[PDB]
DNA sequence: ATCGATGTATATATCTGACACGTGCCTGGAGACTAGGGAGTAATCCCCTTGGCGGTTAAAACGCGGGGGACAGCGCGTACGTGCGTTTAAGCGGTGCTAGAGCTGTCTACGACCAATTGAGCGGCCTCGGCACCGGGATTCTGAT
DNA sequence: ATCAGAATCCCGGTGCCGAGGCCGCTCAATTGGTCGTAGACAGCTCTAGCACCGCTTAAACGCACGTACGCGCTGTCCCCCGCGTTTTAACCGCCAAGGGGATTACTCCCTAGTCTCCAGGCACGTGTCAGATATATACATCGAT
């Protein structure tokens, strides 16, 4: 194709490795939420840059909502220094970028019915229970959601080259399955 | 010549003459009374069987019949039927 | 077509015994269908009871047992 | 061997306790049948028969008839409150219905 | 001439047929209906007379009780005339449809 | 501000409570009702937890089926509101009165 | 011990919730006392039968089985509590 | 140890793993399946008891159970259940 | 010397022909129980279990939850026509209802 | 038209109690052999279902005027739905304890079984009185006035 | 109120057939004795139900307000009812036949009962994983805007 898919959600996980308490993190931060019946962990949100915070008492840190991979690294660093200035010891090891989410538009509709009938083992479409079409090729572990409009969103990636190679790999079949 | 088919006809007639010594009863009404007695017998014996199976017992006693009567029949009817059954079982035990 | 033999006066007589003052004109075909469904159920169970006894005549006791199976116990034809 | 007093006479019943015992044993209701169970059951059957026959004789006298017909048994059952609950899912043949007309059908 | 108001002789007929115990369907058309219905289940069937009579008493008791429930439906809808939708409501509330 | 029309949130509650399976009567007031009702029949009864759960499932299934029949009665009378006479008609046609 | 004013513990929102499961769009105000009376009648029938089953067993605690048999005796068969 | 209490769980489990070879089942649905099997057993055996007592027979054969199945179960369910039962009785008497 | 063998295997069944036979004899259903009656009855119970579990597994797949809960059995029973006729007077606990709204209550 | 708040159908994360499964035991189910009685089969008989003829009359079909009831439209007012602030009690999580469910052991009362007796109950026959139909008079509602 | 007029009800008479009573018979209940077993009672364990207490928070509750719906009224027209006439087919009675259901007698094979034996199924322990539930992204809907 040629267009870079715009990265939307960069979900990563960093280990902290320490004994924490929930009331002190819930009270010594800003814009946090704790509902005990839903989770035994405190939820929080940071506006600059936007990333939803997910704090565990076992020394675990889950970042979501970063705009890029370097944004996720600096967000995990910010959360780490938040944990250091409240009074515990946070570190920056085992940076696991388990989810990379990117979106773009091909600007042309794609005929879902043709990809459902030609690739019935690869896809399945029903109009009232799932408007999106699922596609899974074999060289990455990847789930695809091509839409009627032609919207293409990728998720579950570890590096953005996977979304690039999978977009250039799915571009031929939607390129021979145009619609107006 | 034909099979001696069992029937409650003479007992319903005796009870009718006990409660109404001049009133009689038709044959179709006698068949309705016979099938009524058979139906209520099958209901009380079926629920007595259920009561014996629920409590893992093998004997239908008068307690099973009393509880099955208290289950089947509505309130004042069931209390008077329990009174009649208890009087008759005590009269049967007082005799040999 | 003997289902029509359940005549409009007969359905009117059944409704008068049911205490019905005024009867619409579409009542009769639905009542004939309802009666045919009821008789189909009862006759199916009675013919099942007949075939089980290896008989070929439908006795009144088969109809009575078929009615008790539905829960429409009927007095006056044995039991 | 003394004179064989019928079991029904002992219990003071008209209904046959021995026949009820034979039907309880041959009906496969349980493995065993106690001695007082047919006495109790025959007493209950006699009481219910006496109740229906009393109310049916009352209905036949109110209709100024001597014999009880199915119509009198039907009037007796459907006019009693608890007998209508006991025989709610029971059709009495040749019994008809209760003479009941709804109030909105009666005129000015 | 002379003429009754519509519904007076009908109410007198209600009183007549609630006073009586006779069978309101005629015997032979009902017997033909029973045999026609039975034919599909098994061919070459006979019927005792008491069987056909028992079916008549059950069918008429069912239809009379259904017409009482239908009348309750019609009175409930501020009507006196029973419609087929009254029969459908009566059969749905009993649990038959 | 914001305001819903009367009856849209009602249908959303209909869809929610027909989609869900929980018990809709609360457990302790129902258990207190069960014990007071059982008090007349006999005294010093102890109720197993499962017994009160079974009574609650059966009672709510009975009430839900009765409200379905009541809704049929109300729609039959060209209404949307269920009246107590709808419950009385449903319970008489079922055979409970 | 002694219990009263509990049928009104079957509250008006609870009856409205049961009607919403019944598919009822709109409820009169006189519904709730009728529904409380109906529920009281049903519970009296089932509980009377359950007590009779409990007594016949010479017990003093009403088991789940007793309720299930009391509902099967009335044609309201209930699955999921034993058999 | 508590006294042995029989149940139909293992069988319903084997039927589930034949039919839907990857799904599980909750224990409440298990108790529902056990009470369903017991209820249908009581229904068919009660109708077989009535059929044996009506025709003055003292045995419950496969014919009494087959006729009780035709009376209890609804139409297409009754045809397929009669077919499966006859197949099993032939496979049993052949072995 | 036929050390290991069962009746369910001979009848090609998973349901126990021995337990079903013991329950038929201990249930006081008749004086005697034929040899093919528990085989036929276990086959019928197996077929009905297979039908309900098949429809419940389809409901579970449609609802994307692998485990079978009471709600899936209730949806399977009330959505099948003939199983709803078999279990019309049966309450399945924790089952809920079918999502059915009447058409006159739905708006413009 | 429009828009945004609200549910909804797919992506990952961890957490948890319930569900799957692995194990020991034991008691219930299977193999084997037996009698005996219940069920299968064959001939018979009779009764009761099927089928037909005929008449004849009471009931069903059909036509038609009209009246009254279903039904559509309309107005209103009020009762019920919706939303919001308050409070109340249900739910949950521990603590304690003890009635009573449940299981075990023993033994005796009690019910199955069996043979002989016999008398209650059933089948059959006969008769008379309760009941049903018919005719008439009297009363009871019905409907226009 | 009143009066003609259908329609139902009471009284009496004729008939008739089915309910009541009686008698022979036969088989099913009774009585007397024996024997196994089951359940009534005592006693021990230990489960789980009740009673209480404290905290939380979501549901219940009271109230304000608006509006949609139940209900009453009016007009219309249509279609069901009441009735007279024609038709038709159910009903009664009477007869013939035959067929199948009930009966009895003989047989044989199929199931209960008993003993042994072992291995399926149940109780229990445990491990792990379906469901739950928070966050982007995307989409029907709903009603004020």
């Amino acid at each position: 194709s040629g267009i870079v898919p715009t990265l939307q959600n960069i979900v990563a996980t960093v280990t902290l490795g320490c004994r924490l308490d929930l009331k002190t993190v819930a009270l010594h931060a800003r814009n946090a939420e704790y509902n005990p019946k839903r989770f035994a962990a405190v939820i929080m949100r940071i506006r600059e840059p936007k990333t939803t915070a997910l704090i565990f008492a076992s020394g675990k840190m889950v970042v979501t909502g970063a705009k890029s991979e370097d944004d996720s690294k600096l967000a995990s660093r910010k959360y780490a220094r938040i944990i250091q200035k409240i009074g515990f010891a946070a570190k920056f090891t085992d940076f696991k970028i388990q989810n990379i989410v990117g979106s773009c538009d091909v600007k042309f509709p794609i005929r879902l019915e043709g990809l459902a009938f030609s690739h019935g083992t690869f896809s399945s479409y029903e109009p009232e229970l799932f408007p999106g079409l699922i596609y899974r090729m074999v060289k990455p572990k990847i789930v695809l959601l091509i839409f009627v409009s032609g919207k293409i969103v990728l998720t579950g990636a570890k590096q953005r080259e996977e979304i690039y190679q999978a977009f250039e790999a799915i571009y031929p079949v939607l390129s021979e399955f145009r619609k107006m | 010549r034909k099979t001696r088919k069992e029937s409650y006809a003479i007992y319903v007639y005796k009870v009718l003459k006990q409660v109404h010594p001049d009133t009689g009863i038709s044959s179709k009404a006698m068949s309705i009374m016979n099938s009524f007695v058979n139906d209520v017998f099958e209901r009380i014996a079926g629920e007595a069987s259920r009561l014996a199976h629920y409590n893992k017992r093998s004997t239908i006693t008068s307690r099973e019949i009393q509880t099955a009567v208290r289950l089947l029949l509505p309130g004042e009817l069931a209390k008077h039927a329990v009174s009649e059954g208890t009087k008759a079982v005590t009269k049967y035990t007082s005799a040999k | 077509d003997n289902i029509q033999g359940i005549t409009k006066p007969a359905i009117r007589r059944l409704a008068r015994r049911g205490g019905v003052k005024r009867i619409s004109g579409l009542i009769y075909e639905e009542t004939r269908g309802v009666l045919k469904v009821f008789l189909e159920n009862v006759i199916r169970d009675a013919v099942t009871y007949t075939e089980h006894a290896k008989r070929k005549t439908v006795t009144a006791m088969d109809v009575v047992y078929a009615l008790k199976r539905q829960g429409r116990t009927l007095y006056g034809f044995g039991g | 061997r003394a004179k064989a007093k019928t079991r029904s006479s002992r219990a003071g019943l008209q209904f046959p306790v021995g026949r009820v015992h034979r039907l309880l044993r041959k009906g496969n209701y349980a493995e065993r049948v106690g001695a007082g169970a047919p006495v109790y059951l025959a007493a209950v059957l006699e009481y219910l028969t006496a109740e229906i026959l009393e109310l049916a004789g009352n209905a036949a006298r109110d209709n100024k008839k001597t014999r009880i017909i199915p119509r009198h048994l039907q009037l007796a059952v459907r006019n009693d409150e608890e007998l209508n609950k006991l025989l709610g899912r029971v059709t009495i043949a040749q019994g008809g219905v209760l003479p009941n007309i709804q109030s909105v059908l009666l005129p000015k | 001439p002379h003429r009754y108001r519509p519904g007076t002789v009908a109410l007198r007929e209600i009183r007549r047929y609630q006073k009586s115990t006779e069978l309101l369907i005629r015997k032979l058309p009902f017997q033909r209906l029973v045999r026609e219905i039975a034919q599909d289940f098994k061919t070459d069937l006979r019927f005792q007379s008491s069987a056909v009579m028992a079916l008549q008493e059950a069918s008429e008791a069912y239809l009379v009780a259904l017409f009482e429930d239908t009348n309750l439906c019609a009175i409930h809808a501020k009507r006196v005339t029973i419609m087929p939708k009254d029969i459908q409501l009566a059969r749905r509330i009993r649990g038959e449809r």
